[PDB]
DNA sequence: TCTCCAGGCACGTGTCAGATATATACAT
DNA sequence: ATGTATATATCTGACACGTGCCTGGAGAC
């Protein structure tokens, strides 16, 4: 069959793994697969543009860093980027 | 090839006479070899090999089609249980929409069980059936169960009845049955009730049931003796009964 | 030896990666993009997924219908700045009476 | 032909279905276990030891 | 860009939650 | 006269785990 692309088992285990013992419906895996995507191609523009405005021909941790502190309205933020920050300095430290 | 032919002749004759009947018998002397004779019988009569359907509890239906593909492989037998993809797939199976008698069908032989009978009583109120043959019948003893409802509801109007024993309470299962056998005459249990209590009762009921005891053959099945073991408590088994009391 | 466990994350970072490529964004993507999109993912998920879940025992349900990630999203101004323009397909309206149109 | 085919195949899916739901010893002994472990044989005409 | 292998997708089987039923003595 | 109480006994019904596979993410230049 087709092989379709979606991270519901991703969604599903990090809340196995923070809520071992909570249940989901299938309903849900579409509603927040739309979720994760939406924002994937909003913040994925919102660089895309950011970065031509400054006429740089990449997309660095850098432009993202400063798509995610400008874009979603609060806190989220303020957690998000110090918890990339963390993620980054575990990959180059591996 | 016992009394039994002479029983389904007995049964033949008072179903040309177009009266529902009750076999009273306790189950040793194999009813459904007698069933499936009745069957055939009426097979070879008026040549008839459509609608059939057999009510039989889970545990005697695997029994059930085992005693009809070894006894008679003449006809097709096709089961009714397993899960909603097996429900739609034998929903497709029976199809038909052909009454009265059809000879390449393949809905010669229909079992199925009480609950998924109950189950299914939006789809079974149509295919109106024309015999149906219900194996051990103490489960509708009551006329508040819903599956003597839904049983009630059928348009079939032929309700021969296989039991070991429908004498459990004799207060309104009596007329529960005698109300199955015919709708027409019994409705109402309150003129039951009010129409010398012992003798007037067997009088009642004479002409239906058959009058068999299993004391009649060689008796090489066992003759089963009962032995009564009584014993006395143990001191754990003493104590506890002071217990349950006590809180009382 | 896959990259999301080396980056330590759970999300992938080779789909995201992958999605990125042919994505038509940028014609140079640098290593560490893939990994930062990862954890703001990983970490918006993972607050409303507590905030379901809290939805969940409030209302004492093993399983989170979308209802409960409406009145999830519409207990924090955050998320209510952030989708309050969005629409959602069986949402249903939070418990809102003004004080003026109850009797009395 | 195709419509035919497929006719076949769902009959003969219904029929092995309909089949399917219609029809369808000595213990083992301990692990002996003698690792770097001397072992002392006793027959009718010999004895050994094997030693470490 | 060459290689290659196992991560995730797809398709089966068991295993705890609801539904009817018996049932008989006690309390209202 | 009737509810009921609290355990049955069947008995389905929706849900999570044990095998294939293939292809794309990872190592190397």
């Amino acid at each position: 069959k087709t092989r379709k692309e979606s991270y519901a088992i991703y969604v599903y285990k990090v809340l196995k793994q923070v809520h071992p013992d909570t249940g989901i419906s299938s309903k849900a895996m579409s509603i927040m697969n739309s979720f994760v995507n939406d924002v994937f191609e909003r913040i994925a523009g919102e660089a895309s543009r950011l970065a031509h405005y400054n006429k740089r021909s990449t997309i660095t941790s850098r432009e993202i860093q400063t798509a995610v502190r400008l874009l979603l309205p609060g806190e989220l933020a303020k957690h998000a980027v110090s918890e990339g920050t963390k993620a980054v300095t575990k990959y180059t430290s591996a | 090839k016992e009394y039994q032919l002479k029983g389904l002749n007995w049964l033949a004759n008072l179903y040309d006479q177009g009266i529902n009947g009750i076999l009273a018998d306790e189950m040793g002397l194999g009813k459904t070899v007698q069933s499936i004779s009745v069957l055939a019988h009426l097979a070879e009569n008026h040549n008839i090999w459509g609608p059939f359907l057999v009510v039989t509890p889970a545990s005697t239906l695997h029994n059930w089609v085992n005693e009809i593909s070894k006894f008679l492989p003449q006809f097709k037998i096709l089961p009714y249980w397993g899960n909603a993809n097996d429900r739609k797939v034998l929903r497709k199976f029976w199809d038909r929409k052909n009454l009265r008698y059809n000879k390449n069908a393949p809905f010669h032989v229909m079992v199925t069980s009480y609950q998924m009978v109950v189950t299914d009583a939006n789809y079974l109120q149509k295919m109106k059936w024309q015999y149906m043959i219900l194996d051990e019948a103490q489960a509708i003893k009551s006329s508040q169960s819903s599956r003597w409802k839904n049983l009630l509801s059928f348009h079939c109007r032929n309700r021969l009845l296989l039991t070991g024993t429908p004498i459990q309470n004799s207060m309104q299962e009596l007329w529960a049955l005698l109300h199955f056998i015919m709708p027409s005459l019994f409705d109402s249990h309150d003129e039951f009730n009010e129409w010398q209590q012992l003798r007037r009762l067997h009088m009642i009921l004479k002409p239906f049931m058959l009058r068999r005891v299993k004391k009649n053959v060689q008796s090489e099945l066992g003759d089963k003796i009962e032995i009564d073991v009584l014993c006395d408590l143990t001191q754990r088994q003493a104590k506890l009964y002071q217990v349950l009391k006590s809180q009382i | 030896k896959t990259r999301s466990s080396r980056a330590g994350l759970q999300f992938p970072v080779g789909r995201v990666h992958r999605l990125l490529r042919k994505g038509n964004y940028a014609e140079r993507v640098g290593a560490g993009a893939p990994v930062y999109l990862a954890a703001v993912l990983e970490y918006l998920t993972a607050e409303i997924l507590e905030l379901a879940g809290n939805a969940a025992r409030d209302n004492k349900k093993t399983r989170i219908i979308p209802r409960h990630l409406q009145l999830a999203v519409r207990n924090d101004e955050e998320l209510n700045k952030l989708l309050g323009r969005v629409t959602i397909a069986q949402g249903g309206v939070l418990p809102n009476i003004q004080s003026v149109l109850l009797p009395k | 032909e195709k419509r035919l085919e497929e006719e076949k195949q769902d009959t003969i899916n219904k029929l092995l279905k309909k089949r399917a739901g219609k029809s369808r010893f000595v213990k083992p002994r301990r692990p002996y276990n003698s690792e770097g472990m001397t072992r002392i044989l006793r027959r009718y005409e010999e004895d050994l030891f094997c030693t470490f």
